[PDB]
């Protein structure tokens, strides 16, 4: 009855962990690609120079 | 008539306008109006104003109905909603359209009163439960949480408070009235519809009203309607009137703030929210206040609630908003399942503030029964089945605790009489399992009267208006202890002798389910 | 009036109370008086004990709580909430007049029991009742113990000897 | 002369761009604009140059009602906020408004709010112990006079409560002006230590006061947060340099600080770190530490609280506050879940006085053994947990009754939480402390029993209440016999 | 009147961009093009506008040999679908076309497939029961009309036994027919469960048969199974409103809806933001879920197959389902081991309705 | 050198304003480039070049005991030895808090002098046998 208590917790705080990863992995991912855009944001820019 | 401009793009909820050629200003977090069709007008609030003119916007109304080529009006004022006493006993779209069933324009974004605007809460607030009162007072003014996983008897709670206040409503002046609202946020419309037809059973509608954003709503919709809800609880607090707000649930909100931060693709954080989610509560949950009598001495209470998952507080969202309250009510699904309803845990549970204007009738007895409780779950969990014993105080817990499961809100004399008796051990000779049918035939029933002891002068349980006495007095004065004493003696000694050994005589197994039957609806009716 | 009332951080309030007393006096239902508090407070205008002791002179005399009726309405927990509001909330004490209005309305509502414990309760505060009152209190405590109205109905009729959820009337 | 003016650009939230013709201001400086437009008067800061005849810019008040080509004027300096003891027994908001309605403050002179932190010849380190009257504080982790003090603790662990204690114990038993800086928490929490003040004499307004009062609060945007504890060290910093006098700096709390450039950073364009924060986190949270600092004229004690989201210690904002902090407190909800009040894990406490060159020895050599000891009842909880009390040696089945002893001793009721444990509060002293905790770790006090070390100070209360307890056991021996012999 | 036309002017997958010269059409509209070009039929659903011109839009088809800029009709409206009496014992596709190879369907009208939930005056708060047949059922999880019910049953459990006795069952007592959707089916349980129902009488081909089925399979793309539920959701509105009678809307796993439009999601360049399932989780599945409600016109129930990722219901599909839920009937292979038939396990099991204010008291 | 972390993190601080792209745990991904650059420069000279050297000494912070993190595991690859200073141990009473299992040196006996090589090549062998067996409790 206590190992059963102290299994569900390690299967909470690992089903837990493993999201936080996952959205880790995104959220890295997601950083790499919009950075990119935004510094390769291009634009028209019809105005004038002369 | 102004056609600042016409929608270039959409996604979903968020847009973008373009300007027109002739450009002119536009203001920030201003509602646009969008020419949907000759006579559907859609609505619409800003975000950002770009350097090209071009103007992000949140979609709230008729979503499925907009195009591109449309028009794009500006109204150059706040997002406003219409708010009064004429606007209770209704149900209402965040934005003030009124939904069917079988003037003053307040705003809904807002800054909060300051410091000196504010006060430490004196007054009460009854949710008709017995562990609430008791134990984790709430007062006007102290915007308390409610946890607990899905299916726990959170959405219960805040409707039994306000059921609550309907019998003293109707009694009392108006400017101790505790007016109500109910925002739900992504909750079905079936429940919404049963919610309002209960409240009408109950005719608790009249000093009440609802804020409907279900989950087939929109989501920047989901968004805006606790401010709703919020700014007609501000209008009456200014006018110097109590009031109360509810919302359930904020854990559907931030989903819905989510979204649309998102879908803008501004920068995540911790578990995907962006990171204004704070601020999101903060402008929400700091409106929540017992003004000061230099602006009315009105309120404003707030009673959130929010869905854990498999019991664990160390979400973001709920630390998040436990890092505002003034409070916490923790709900556990072990004790929901274990027929223990409510599921209140003591031990995860505060009242931070309701203390200072608890009832003193309420407070003598309910630092009592804290300490009897704090030595209960000592007493309790030390032996864990290692060596039983009989008790006072692991007796009278588990006298306690069954008087604690409730159905709807009890009344404050109703309240504290039940528990007096357990404090002071007069109801320790009955079992377990009697003592709600002993509660049930204490106060609706009164056995003196019936046997025809009347050894006492005027204490009786009949009338109910006696509660504004012990309201005033406390049970520990001089003239009301021996009253209440001498009728609670009678009752014990009459439900042990004519009625106790009864039920200790049948054996017949038709008649042990006669008598849960009984149990059971004792159970509910109290 | 000399002295000079401060609020909980220190700030000035104003006791120019009357023109409210005259607006409570005036009213004929008695939730326009607790609407002229809340006209009151918003003023920086706390209430003085006159003002509370007006009120509930208003609702002795008033016929009911509104234009049209409310159910359950009841001129004593209107009439001791706001006791309760006067000890506990704000810290003015009531005063013998204040429970005497509140013992009226028990004799005038007819009921008894309550009597005797507004009775006892201003006794010991320290209180001298009206023995005019008293007496109608015991006069009417008389009557019902006549036409056996000490106590209802129902709850002399009875009980079910065998246990049913109908018979109990749950 | 002239007042340079410029136009707006765009609108992002608080964030805001601005186009100055002839040329842009430098960082920081102010711009306001008027309440003609916007309703209400809006003092904006920049941070940062897009380009030339350019400037992104942060806004303290809300930006409602805020168009794309009004007017914006400069100050031509940064936030000024005023100083001297017209700021005494006062509340004001982040620019220098005061709020609470008095009366005008009379202001001499206004210094800005950001500024350069002290070089290293001013600095001095100098090592003298505070006396909180708290027990665990004094003993594992004790507080220095003229360093940094750190509350760490999730939501709803007692470090506001921590606060009101020490401001109870140490504030007016200080003789010092003390200064606190409410950073994104509760309003409410502001109005009772406003009135706890002005009950105390500490905020007489018509004599002497020695307190200062900030409250950027969380009702207020992100614009404000970021720069309110700014304004606070610069009250602080005036009574420093100038008067050369002690004071203390109580924040509650820095998280809302980092939440605010958190907030702020994603809407200027600026990459964000690994959870979301900002990629200035180091440098924003170090110009707010560094100026606390000790130097020769003055010396600031500060008491900084932080919040900790999810109990996650690797947040980032914490893992980086760790650094900068002269003694740590860190607390924890499984041990306020066990009734324990302050909720410390002495673990992972830590200061950096506790050498005996500072403090005396019995004092070192004696916390040295309680971190230690409790270091392997937590060993031992791994198999307790398991087995139980019964499965272990003659050796470890003592440690564990005096280590659950001296943790249970760990725990007291402060004055201001006697509406929740509804008990009166003790002021543990440090001698008082050190002599119990050596005589219960040399087993000079075994046969008392678990519970009278539960909530309580100084060994003679514990024997009171062994005293007590012992007499109730007998009590309801003789009454289980008369209700045995009346049965 | 004339029909609007457009040209595509870029293709990412089954994403597609339609350009137009006129006002666009609305969102959540059908746009088909015909077969001669691509070789076969094909339809878009818009979803996302990105300029005055332009409608970014979901293909439900494969899009091979797909040209640019070819010519685009605007069928007028969003996807219309079949209903009536000629629905029943039949199989349809999304786009109302049967794949079952027996003959046409002999429709009388059309409607579209995104309508719009009920209104808060055509619900009914009155929360009644549905008195199934099984015992079991009726009496500890008893199904709550316009409720949402949850399954958990792997395989040798009579898992379809039981959906297939639910419609013998309702169509006899309540009177009324039902609907099953399987959305991302595996195509081999396609047939084991239509042989079945051939078996079984549920479908007398040459009589009257009972269930209507709507097959979005695994093989399609996600921008069809997360438009199948709405498909068999809009049969099953039809026999609550016009006929008026109760309905049963089966549904295989929804996480496989949630994958489909999570996927969905993430092609229109949408950030995913938690585990890797769509913003719009609770928003796109509530606009399912608010569309089965009971009403004063009629009732449609929806028993619902769940898989549970890992076991784990804290993660946000089930966790987010079960929110909308009433009750759960689930089924333990032991029990069916035992013999007993419906393999219910009552204790773990739970219903919403179990309170006397609902039902009588000596049910409760 | 003092916590390199914060070498690391002002490394980041800068990229990351500079729009580069970020990478693992935030970095811009280049960051072991950076500790090699400057612990490579770590060297013991031949006796050509004057035989001098330099020692370097680099301190990195840890959280929770862990040397998963990218950082570490970037500057052990690189780094020769590591002293491994665990909390359960410096709580554990014993000060320095050195955990000698976890805690190596790449270079051994050719480091020290003719006297310290015959010591350590029996504590090596010592700790050997009392790291297996002082997890008993003493009993003989
Ligand atoms: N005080 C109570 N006593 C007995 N049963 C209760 C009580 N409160 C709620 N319940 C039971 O709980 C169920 C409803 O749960 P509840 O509505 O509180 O969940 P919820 O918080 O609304 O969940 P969600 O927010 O996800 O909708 C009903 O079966 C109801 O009978
Ligand atoms: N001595 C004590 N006795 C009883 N309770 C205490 C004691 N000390 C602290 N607490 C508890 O601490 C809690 C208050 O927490 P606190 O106010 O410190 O959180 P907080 O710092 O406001 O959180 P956040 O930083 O998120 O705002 C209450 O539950 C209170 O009962
Ligand atoms: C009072 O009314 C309650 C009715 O509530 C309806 C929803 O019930 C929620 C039940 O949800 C669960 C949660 C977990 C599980 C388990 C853990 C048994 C599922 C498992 C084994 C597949 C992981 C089953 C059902
Ligand atoms: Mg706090």
């Amino acid at each position: 009855g206590n190992i059963t208590g102290l299994m569900q917790l390690a299967d909470y705080t690992y089903n837990k962990t493993r999201k936080e990863l996952i959205t880790a992995e995104l959220l890295e991912i997601i950083g790499t690609m919009t950075a990119m855009h935004a510094g390769k944001k291009v634009g028209l820019k019809k105005t004038e120079f002369w | 008539k102004q056609k600042i401009g016409f929608v270039h793009g959409i996604d979903g909820t968020i847009a973008t306008i373009a300007p027109a050629a002739s450009k002119v200003t536009v203001p920030y977090n201003t509602v646009l109006e969008i020419a949907v069709s000759a006579t559907n007008i859609a609505n619409a609030l800003v975000f950002n104003l770009e350097k090209d003119g071009s103007i992000g916007v949140i979609l709230l109304d008729n979503i499925s109905e907009v195009r591109s080529g449309q028009d794009v009006y500006a109204t150059g004022s706040l997002l406003k909603i219409p708010v009064g006493f004429h606007m209770l006993g209704k149900i209402i779209n965040p934005l003030g359209k009124e939904i069917p069933t079988g003037t003053k324009l307040g705003l809904v974004e807002e800054m909060a009163p300051n410091i000196v605007s504010r006060q430490p809460v004196n007054y009460n607030l009854l949710t008709g439960y017995k562990v609430i009162d008791t134990l984790i007072p709430v007062g006007r003014g102290q915007r308390e949480l409610i946890l607990g996983d899905r299916q726990t008897g959170k959405t219960s709670i805040a409707l039994s408070t306000i059921l609550n206040q309907t019998k003293v409503n109707n009694e009392i002046l108006s400017k101790n009235n505790v007016l109500s609202v109910y925002v739900s946020i992504g909750q079905r419309c079936s429940n919404v519809a049963r919610i309002h037809r209960l409240l009408t059973e109950y005719d608790a509608m009249k000093y009440c009203t609802i804020v409907a954003a279900t989950a087939a709503d929109p989501a920047g919709l989901q968004y805006l309607a606790p401010y709703a809800g919020t700014t007609l609880g501000e209008e009456f607090r200014n006018s110097g009137r109590h009031i109360l707000l509810v919302y359930d649930d904020l854990s559907k909100q931030a989903v819905s703030y989510r979204q649309i931060s998102l879908l803008l693709r501004r920068p995540p954080g911790r578990e995907a929210y962006p990171g204004d989610v704070f601020y999101l509560h903060s402008r929400l949950l700091e409106r929540s206040a017992m003004m000061s009598p230099q602006k009315g001495s009105g309120s404003l209470t707030s009673l959130p609630i929010v869905e854990t998952l498999s019991n664990d507080v160390t979400a973001y969202i709920v630390t998040n908003v436990i890092s505002i309250t003034d409070g916490q009510i923790y709900l556990d699904a072990k004790l929901f399942t274990g027929g223990q309803r409510p599921a209140v845990n003591i031990g995860l549970s505060v009242s931070r503030v309701g203390s200072s204007a608890q009832n003193k009738a309420m407070k003598k007895v309910g630092g009592a029964l804290k300490m009897l409780m704090g030595e209960y779950r000592k007493m309790a969990g030390e032996q864990t089945s290692g060596s039983q014993n009989v008790s006072p105080v692991m007796i009278r817990g588990a006298r306690c605790l069954q008087l604690f499961n409730q159905k709807g809100p009890s009344y404050f004399m109703d309240a504290i009489v039940a528990l007096y008796a357990v404090t002071n051990g007069y109801m320790d000779d009955v079992k377990l399992q009697y003592s709600k049918f002993y509660e049930f035939l204490l106060l609706n029933k009164d056995l003196p009267v019936l046997y025809g002891q009347v050894n006492n002068k005027y204490f009786y349980m009949y009338n109910k208006n006696l509660n504004y006495f012990i309201r005033y007095f406390g049970l520990n004065h001089e003239i009301l202890e021996p009253e209440l004493k001498k009728y609670i003696e009678i009752h014990t000694n009459l439900f042990l002798d004519n009625y106790q050994s009864r039920m200790n005589e049948l054996k017949s197994d038709e008649d042990l389910v006669q008598l849960k039957n009984l149990l059971y609806a004792c159970k509910r009716t109290v | 009036a000399g002295g000079k009332r401060y609020d909980l951080f220190g700030y000035e309030v104003s006791v120019a109370t009357g023109p409210f007393i005259e607006e409570i006096k005036k009213a004929q239902f008695y939730d326009d008086a607790g609407e002229v508090i809340v006209k009151m407070n918003l003023a920086n205008t706390p209430p003085d004990l006159q003002t509370y002791n007006a009120v509930l002179e208003r609702i002795l005399n008033c016929k009911s709580k509104r234009s049209q009726p409310v159910k359950g309405e009841n001129k004593f927990a209107a009439m001791m909430d706001i006791l309760e509001e006067m000890d506990a909330r704000s810290g003015i004490k009531p005063n013998a007049e204040s429970w005497g209005y509140v013992l009226k309305e028990l004799v005038q509502a007819g009921d008894f029991r309550l009597g005797w414990v507004c009775i006892a309760g201003m006794k010991s505060l320290g209180i001298t009742p009206d023995q005019a009152l008293v007496d109608a209190n015991e006069a009417n405590a008389a009557k019902a113990k006549a036409a056996g109205t000490d106590f209802p109905a129902y709850l002399k009729k009875a009980a079910p000897e065998s246990f049913d959820t109908k018979a109990w009337g749950i | 002369d002239v007042k340079q003016v410029g136009y707006v650009q765009q609108i992002i939230g608080a964030v805001v761009d601005v186009t100055f013709t002839d040329s842009v201001p430098p960082v920081l400086t102010a711009l306001t604009v008027d309440a003609k437009e916007t309703g209400t008067l809006l003092t904006m800061e920049i941070v940062q140059h897009l380009d030339t005849k350019t400037a992104r810019c942060i806004c303290m008040s809300s930006t409602d009602m805020l168009r794309l080509r009004t007017p914006v004027v400069n100050t031509g300096s940064q936030i000024t906020v005023p100083v001297g003891e017209a700021t005494l027994g006062r509340i004001f908001n982040v620019m220098g408004d005061a709020i609470d309605q008095r009366g005008p403050v009379k202001n001499k002179v206004r210094w800005p709010i950001h500024r350069k932190a002290p070089t290293l010849a001013e600095q001095s380190g100098k090592d003298e112990v505070l006396v909180t009257g708290i027990k665990v504080i004094d003993l594992i982790l004790p507080y220095c006079k003229g360093g940094k003090i750190g509350l760490f603790g999730g939501a709803g662990v007692g470090k506001t409560v921590i606060i009101m204690e020490l401001i109870n114990n140490v504030a007016k038993g200080h003789g010092g002006y003390s200064v606190f800086a409410g950073v994104g928490e509760r309003t409410r929490e502001g109005t009772d230590l406003y009135l706890e003040m002005m009950g105390s004499k500490v905020i007489d307004l018509q004599g002497d006061s020695k307190c200062v009062l900030v409250y950027g609060q969380m009702n207020e945007p992100p614009g404000a947060r970021a720069r309110v504890a700014q304004t606070a060290l610069t009250m602080a910093e005036y009574f420093r340099d100038e008067a050369g006098q002690d004071v203390l700096l109580f924040v509650d709390n820095v998280f809302r600080f980092t939440q605010a450039n958190s907030e702020v950073s994603a809407l200027l364009g600026r990459i964000p770190a690994a959870v979301g924060y900002q990629p200035t986190l180091a440098e924003d949270l170090g110009m707010l530490q560094e100026r606390i600092t000790s130097t020769v004229k003055g010396s600031i004690t500060s008491v900084q609280a932080v919040y900790v989201p999810a109990d996650d210690i690797t947040d980032p904002a914490p893992a980086t506050t760790f650094s900068h902090l002269d003694a740590t407190t860190v607390l924890s909800r499984s041990v306020a879940e066990a009734g324990i009040y302050p909720a410390v894990e002495p673990l992972e406490c830590a200061s950096r006085i506790m050498d005996p060159d500072a403090i005396d020895v019995n004092h070192y050599n004696v916390a040295m053994d309680i971190v230690e000891m409790l270091t392997k009842y937590k060993e031992l909880q791994d198999i307790i947990a398991v087995l139980g009390i019964d499965e272990l040696s003659e050796e470890d089945k003592l440690i564990v009754d005096r280590a659950r002893k001296v943790a249970k001793f760990m725990s007291q009721p402060f004055a201001v939480a006697e509406v929740f444990t509804g008990m009166k509060g003790y002021y543990v002293q440090l001698e008082d402390c050190v002599s119990d905790f050596g005589s219960l770790l040399m087993g000079q006090c075994d046969n008392i029993p678990e519970m009278a070390f539960y909530m309580v100070g100084g060994l003679d209360s514990v024997k009171e209440k062994a005293a007590k307890m012992a007499a109730e056991a007998a009590a309801m021996r003789e009454r289980a016999r008369k209700a045995a012999e009346a049965k």
